[PDB]
């Protein structure tokens, strides 16, 4: 990047002397001064300068081999035998170089250049270099040591290349993008499925989508496992699918394996998978009937281990989404669905021969009241979308009614107020708090908080919904403890009682806030729904849940929202409180709670007020 | 000014820590003018002064050590405690563990060698004097009162240290010169100085379990010294050692749980109950296994006491096991062993059982019971399509030629007995088949089928004990596969794959026939060597750590190995290495070491068998060894690891580092396998990963000094250091980096003697099988030993296994030791003169024979250690399977 001073107007001026024409060269170009961007030569001054002054301690960490077994790791070669032997074409000679030492190099300045033209030569080497290694692989005498097994080298050379396909520079994209298609094109063929190589393709798929930094990387490997799927369903024959370590029954095994793993980037690698794959699934019938209803338990209890997880990495998002097309995949084929058949069987599920789609509406009916929020609320919405679609298509109306009978009426109460179908938790035995057993540690509080919430949502919704009247559930006919726990919660946790009077950090004070303040506002939605839906049975809400703590609430998330907990950082939230606010007080003017409402409004909105806050300057 | 002082005094921290304390002391030299401007720099000065002053102080001698010391107590009694001293309670701190640092140098320079105190100065003598405050002694009551001085001001810097990482330092220090003082007076004779250390021992305790609470691993190494000191101070300290655990966390204890659970049955089970169950609580999957294995001896011994261990042991099996899936698992790999080693097992053990009067069939129902369990009734808990083969053509020559058991077999007939034994054995060898698949072989892992309801599995291993454990990430069994592949080495186990829930394969190695706890103790120990290692800083700057796997004992005649993938053999990396004219020749050539030493032994004895050893021994000179073995090892290629190397690595860059690491590795194996001195380290037992180069050693059977005790040709050598390793090196020799690496370990293993011989303790606490059959067949003979060592006292024998670990760690020559072993297995031998005189050497053509026998130096036993392992004299006669010409 040597650019000196070539044949400007400004050379040729002073080269006939120094007078007053070089001046007003100088007045004009050295006096530009309009902008300029930064270059790459500037910023490579700027990173040796933040490497300075960074310090030592930290300096050495751009050198990061500090592991002993990393450091001794990258000292073998990528293969023990040199394979790649390469005859250079002289007149008379012809010696032999073998590529397998520019492999390493070349590899790394494909990837991370900053020289576009060291980058674009770099590609172009590795992708002629990869056909080389191609064609070396398919040697004319035998399949043993005719044609060298390099097993070893595309273990290595796979995860480049699906790096430098989703790479953000347009001529590498347009290079490598094809070539990876090409190449799963050529692996799934009838010649190398059954290889050892396919399946080191399919382990660098499978590892590029669980990669912890690159979204994109993600996003591309995701269109390569439905590439992987497309071309391997079609050019085999169909009684060699099942005896391949690498057919679609394996695939899903091993994504339900990514799928319930603890560790987040591995769930939403395999919620990405299904997201790309869901076509190809949708439209094989004798693989879907026996996987649907496992894949679908296997990514509803992803997206209950996807609650306790940081809310910038997105599992919930991908989560839904993969559930949402298991949903649809079951609609269009409900008709068969709820035959008998033998499926294959869901973990968690007790053993049966039979599996109909009823059986899994009472399973998603059996965890509605878990505590883990989006799981709850999509296996609610699971449920009232496969009750219409069933043998009779019954509403949820009589459905409910005829389950409720034939089984007593507090099988109910304990999927609703009994947290989740694999313990026996919930409010049924924690109605108040005033016992968790220990010094009561925060993340004891937030898990009771959140079964208040999950028994809440749950009657909320099963009474606003018109599947259940509100009268024969909150009647003591089964002794719930709902109603007790409301009243506790507006009683000593709703107002105040941030960490000070919940012990009877301030970085750990928001975390809390969040889940009280969604749960007060669940509780007046809640109320909402009674004072609308039961035009009759207001009564039972009366030493409870409609008082001077309900007020007390209602005022204060009314007029100063802050007091309680609400951040006016969110805006959601802070939209949404103006219409449970009205929708509470609207419903309470059909109530007889009318007066105790207009009497608190009455002590904290008066004309006096008016008169004091506009006498003061403003 | 202020910034110039501050950098200044930082890089005299960075001098000191690296070692540059000439240079640290003219940077700290020219800032003895500006410190007294302040009293903030004058305390950062002298506190720098002083702890330079203890880091220059560990090369020097005595009448050197204590002089560089002495210059800093006389500074430190001075002022800056105006307002100073007092506002800063961190100085104090430092302050006070500073003063008590010096003192201790001081004692414990007057300690080793007495005889230096006015061997100095006299000025400075008297100043030694009046600082300890006792007066009119030579030797007697200076050094108590100099130690009465560091107590001092070490409780002083814990008191001030009380209001992490600031607090565990003055912790550990306080415990570990309250552990050493308690440590000085095992070998004094004397009750005056037992009273004045007595009130040290919940001084240890306390602090050790409240430095352990704040994370610290070098409390955490020295946790078998608080399993230890409640044997010898068992009534200041057991109450507060059972309240001091209960606060520290759940999982600090993972590694030690082998200690625990069986400490489980002795009289001072009480401290270390409600560590145990809660583990049993919070982790019911890593307490199980220790828990079958340690369960079958327990011997309760019936007080007051022994009720509550009672149930609270039958409590902890009632916590655990849950289903009997784990009980379900070892009972399904018992399936997989040939039952022809089980019955050589059975009529060995059965053998031993009748070689004793006044035999009674009060223990042999015992046997029968379990054999006939086994290889008796059909109607089994469980088998498959290899011992109903078995059962169905071996079990009818059973109960004829026996009969019932305890009612036909009951006679002495040991001639008899051994008759019909052989002669149904003489059949047994030769109808076996190694087994298929798992379809045939345990029809329980074949359709395993994790689905059961939620019988969970982990694959074992696991929990390493270094934090807290997060137990969901552990990978669980979900399958197995149906391969097994039996590998044949004189006795045969079995590599299985035990496929992951997350869709791996995880191979690991199930022997059945020997006990398996010695492999998982000396595991244990390695893993405490390389803690200790990582502490000391010469061995932390070149990263030396010892490779260990994981290994699971199940029950006895059970146990899982850790099978680690992408290693090969040193064997067969040699063997791969050789070309085909090579291989050949080396295979099948008359001339080819494996033929010509057996001719060799033969022409040197006149026998064919293992006593051709013994009859060359005394039968043969130095000179006709030395050079017959020179002409054997001269036959075999020379370079085949620097082949190998030259083979799996890139650059000259590459195979340098794979070399040293090579080097470094193995020179690391050899100083910590002979610390513990295990033998039979023939090239299968040597495995070199693929990836990194480094050494990994297995099979640690004969652990402590055993292969030159039990066995009919005794191993002279302390590790393997043969030519194919001493010609990697070239042009260089042993001499450098081998040697210094084994240098630098060896003084790290001795510069903490305490932990290797504390950790031994579960060796004679709960003590193997083959450690009791050690016991009984070295009780059978008797030789000069017994007239000196107390069979009447102990289990005594693993005792004496740490009485010679520790005093090969305290210092000694390695001739001595190996004599000693001779000695103490090889009595009225025909050759054990020459034994002795093979492997002590020859006075003018060795260097470990001009040595003392004790008392020997850091470098001097290394350099007698290296001459032992690589003596033509020693490796021309040893057994032939070892193969030391390779
Ligand atoms: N930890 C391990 N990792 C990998 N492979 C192992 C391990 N231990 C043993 N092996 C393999 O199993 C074989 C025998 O193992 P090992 O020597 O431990 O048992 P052994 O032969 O019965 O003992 P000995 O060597 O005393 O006869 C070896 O050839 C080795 O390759």
């Amino acid at each position: 990047t040597k650019n000196n001073w070539e044949v400007s107007a400004l050379s040729r001026a002073a080269q006939k002397g120094f007078n007053k024409v070089v001046l007003k060269h100088l007045k004009k170009t050295k006096n530009l001064s309009s902008n300029e961007a930064i270059s790459l030569e500037e910023i490579r001054i700027r990173v040796v300068q933040m490497l300075g002054s960074l310090g030592g301690q930290i300096n050495k960490n751009l050198l990061t081999v500090t592991s002993s077994d990393e450091m001794m790791k990258s000292y073998v070669a990528w293969d023990r035998e040199k394979r790649l032997s390469f005859a250079v074409p002289f007149r008379e000679m012809k010696p032999v170089i073998f590529l397998d030492v520019f492999l390493p190099r070349v590899t790394e300045l494909a990837l991370t250049a900053s020289d576009r033209q060291t980058k674009v030569a770099a590609c172009e080497l590795l992708h002629s270099m990869v056909m080389f290694m191609l064609g070396k692989a398919t040697q004319m005498p035998e399949g043993g040591q005719g044609a060298p097994p390099m097993y070893q080298l595309y273990k290595r050379t796979f995860p480049v290349l699906l790096r430098l396909a989703c790479d953000v520079d347009q001529v590498t994209r347009q290079l490598y993008e094809p070539l990876v298609m090409q190449l799963i094109h050529w692996f799934t063929n009838n010649k190398k499925f059954e290889s050892q190589d396919t399946v080191a393709l399919l382990e660098a798929i499978l590892d590029g989508i669980v990669d912890p930094v690159d979204s994109t990387l993600r996003d591309f490997c995701g269109r390569c496992i439905r590439e992987f799927l497309k071309w391997s369903i079609k050019q085999i024959t169909p009684q060699q699918q099942e005896k391949s370590p690498v057919n679609t029954k394996s695939l899903f095994k091993r994504l339900y394996s990514l799928a319930l793993h603890p560790n987040a980037f591995k769930r939403l690698g395999a919620s990405l998978a299904f997201n790309n794959i869901y076509r190809e699934f949708r439209e094989e019938e004798s693989l879907v009937e026996q996987f649907v209803f496992e894949a679908l338990v296997i990514y509803m209890e992803s997206l209950a281990l996807a609650h306790a997880d940081e809310k910038s990495l997105g599992t919930i998002q991908q989560c839904c989404d993969a559930i949402d097309h298991l949903c649809r995949i079951i609609e269009k084929k409900h008709v068969s669905l709820n035959k008998a058949k033998k499926r294959r069987l869901p973990r968690g599920f007790p053993p049966s021969a039979s599996l109909c789609l009823l059986d899994l509406v009472k399973w998603l009916l059996a965890h509605c009241g878990r505590p883990q929020t989006e799981c709850r609320h999509k296996s609610i919405e699971l449920f009232y979308k496969f009750v219409p679609l069933l043998p009779g298509n019954r509403s949820p109306n009589l459905w409910l009614k005829d389950v409720l009978k034939e089984e007593g009426v507090s099988f109910l109460i304990n999927t609703f107020e009994g947290g989740g179908c694999g313990q026996p938790s919930g409010i049924l035995a924690q109605p108040t708090l005033l016992y968790l057993r220990g010094p009561f540690s925060l993340q004891a509080t937030l898990c009771w908080l959140d079964l208040l919430l999950a028994a809440l949502e749950c009657y909320n919704t099963f009474i606003g919904e018109r599947t259940v009247g509100a009268l024969q559930v909150l009647g003591t006919e089964a002794q719930s403890s709902l109603l007790k726990a409301v009243a506790f919660f507006l009683e000593s946790i709703a107002m105040h009682d941030i960490i000070a009077a919940e012990k009877c950090s301030p970085q750990e004070g928001e975390r809390y806030n969040y889940s009280k303040c969604t749960v007060v506002v669940r509780i007046m939605e809640f109320t909402t729904t009674l004072l609308n839906t039961s035009p009759e049975g207001w009564k039972l809400l009366k030493k409870d849940l409609c008082n001077t703590h309900l007020m007390r609430v209602l005022v204060q998330t009314l007029c100063e929202p802050a007091s309680i907990g609400f951040n006016i950082g969110d805006v959601q939230v802070m939209a949404h409180l103006p219409d449970v606010c009205v929708n509470l007080m609207k419903a309470l003017k059909m109530s007889p709670y009318k007066d105790i409402l207009e009497t608190h409004l009455r002590e904290k909105i008066t004309a006096q007020s008016i008169e004091e806050l506009c006498a003061v300057n403003l | 000014r202020s910034c110039k002082f501050s950098m200044k005094m930082k890089m005299i921290d960075s001098a000191r820590k690296q070692n540059n304390f000439s240079l640290a002391m003219k940077l700290l030299k020219e800032l003895h003018k500006e410190s007294k401007t302040r009293d903030d720099w004058l305390v950062s000065w002298v506190q720098s002064y002083c702890r330079l002053s203890h880091c220059r102080s560990r090369s020097q001698g005595c009448s050197e050590q204590v002089l560089t010391v002495l210059k800093t107590v006389s500074l430190l009694d001075e002022n800056n405690v105006s307002s100073y001293l007092s506002k800063n309670i961190l100085a104090f701190r430092d302050q006070n563990i500073l003063l008590g640092t010096t003192y201790r140098i001081i004692a414990n320079a007057l300690s080793s060698e007495p005889a230096c105190l006015a061997e100095i100065e006299e000025d400075k003598a008297r100043r030694i004097l009046e600082l300890s405050g006792s007066s009119s002694e030579d030797s007697e009551k200076v050094i108590a009162g100099l130690y009465q001085r560091a107590f001092q001001h070490l409780s002083e810097a814990v008191q001030a240290a009380e209001e992490a990482a600031g607090v565990i330092d003055a912790y550990m220090t306080l415990a570990d010169f309250c552990d050493q003082q308690l440590r000085k007076e095992e070998e004094n004779a004397s009750v005056i100085d037992s009273a004045e250390l007595q009130a040290y021992p919940a001084l240890v305790v306390e602090k050790m379990l409240k430095a352990l609470k704040l994370n610290s691993n070098e409390a955490r190494l020295k946790f078998p010294r608080l399993l230890q000191i409640i044997e010898r101070y068992p009534e200041e300290t057991l109450s507060l050692m059972t309240k001091e655990i209960s606060s520290v966390p759940c999982w600090q204890f993972i590694s030690w749980i082998s200690h625990m659970v069986a400490l489980l049955d002795k009289d001072q089970a009480v401290a270390v109950q409600h560590s145990v169950e809660e583990i049993t609580d919070n982790y019911p999957q890593a307490i199980v296994y220790p828990f079958i294995i340690s369960s079958e001896s327990y011997s309760f011994k019936d007080t007051s006491t022994g009720h509550k261990n009672k149930e609270f042991v039958a409590r902890i099996k009632s916590k655990l096991d849950q289903g009997g899936v784990i009980q379900d698992f070892i009972n399904a790999l018992d399936q997989l062993s040939n039952p022809e080693l089980l019955f050589k097992d059975w009529s060995n053990d059965v053998r031993a059982e009748l070689a004793k009067t006044p035999v009674n069939k009060k223990n042999i129902e015992k046997m029968y019971e379990r054999m006939y369990a086994a290889l008796g009734d059909p109607k089994a808990p469980g088998l498959g399509a290899f011992r109903r083969k078995f059962i169905q053509t071996f079990g009818k020559e059973f109960d004829k030629h026996f009969g019932k058991g305890g009612s036909k077999l009951l006679r002495m007939k040991l001639s008899d007995f051994n008759d019909i034994t052989n002669m149904l054995l003489l059949k047994m060898n030769k109808d076996s088949k190694p087994p298929g698949n798992l379809k045939e072989c345990s029809p329980w892992m074949s359709d395993f089928k994790v689905e059961f309801l939620r019988n969970e599995l982990e694959i074992p291993g696991q929990y390493d004990g270094r934090g807290k454990p997060l137990p969901e990430y552990h990978v669980r069994i979900a399958g197995f596969d149906e391969r097994v592949t039996v590998m044949a080495s004189l006795r045969r186990p079995k590599r299985i794959i035990i496929r992951g829930h997350d869709e791996r394969e995880h191979p690991f190695l199930v022997k059945g026939g020997e006990d398996l706890r010695q492999d998982q103790r000396v595991e244990q120990l390695f893993q405490v060597m390389n803690g200790i290692l990582a502490q000391d800083s010469a061995c932390s700057q070149r990263a030396l750590q010892l490779r260990t796997y994981s290994v699971v004992p199940m029950t006895s005649r059970l146990g899982l190995i850790e099978w680690l993938e992408n290693t090969v053999t040193l064997k067969d990396l040699l063997l791969n290495t050789m070309s085909q004219e090579e291989k050949a020749a080396y295979l099948s050539d008359p001339r080819a070491p494996p033929c010509e030493y057996k001719d060799w032994l033969t022409k040197m004895s006149g026998k064919h068998d293992v006593g051709a050893y013994m009859l060359m021994y005394k039968g043969a000179n130095r000179t006709e060894t030395v050079t017959s073995f020179r002409k054997r090892e001269s036959k075999v290629p020379a370079d085949l690891l620097k082949r190998a190397f030259v083979r799996m690595s890139t650059s000259p860059e590459a195979f340098l580092a794979l070399r040293s690491h090579f080097a470094s590795s193995h020179a690391l194996i050899c100083i910590s396998h002979w610390i513990l001195g295990i033998g039979d380290r023939h090239l299968n037992n040597f495995m070199v990963a693929m990836e990194t180069g480094g050494v990994i050693g297995i099979d640690f059977g004969h652990a402590f000094g055993s292969a030159t005790q039990f066995l009919p040709v005794p191993e002279l050598m302390p590790f393997r250091l043969t030519r194919q390793f001493i010609n990697l090196m070239l042009p260089m020799k042993e001499t450098g980096l081998m040697y210094s690496i084994m240098v630098h370990a060896l003084r790290a293993f001795r510069s903490d003697p305490g932990l290797l011989t504390n950790t031994m303790d579960v060796f004679v606490k709960e003590p193997s099988f083959d450690w009791k059959n050690f016991e009984q067949k070295m009780l059978k003979k008797g030789g000069s030993w017994i007239q000196e060592i107390n069979v009447a006292e102990k289990n005594w024998y693993p005792r004496q296994k740490i009485c010679y670990a520790k005093r090969k760690l305290a210092g000694a020559n390695p001739a001595v030791i190996t004599c000693d072993e001779l000695l103490l297995g090889h009595e009225k031998a025909p050759a054990f003169r020459d034994y002795v005189a093979v492997a002590r050497g020859s006075k003018d053509h060795n260097i470990r024979a001009q040595e003392p026998e004790s008392g020997l130096s850091e470098e001097t036993q290394v350099k007698c250690l290296m001459d032992q392992a690589t003596d033509p004299n020693i490796l021309g006669r040893t057994w032939e399977g070892w193969e030391p010409w390779m």
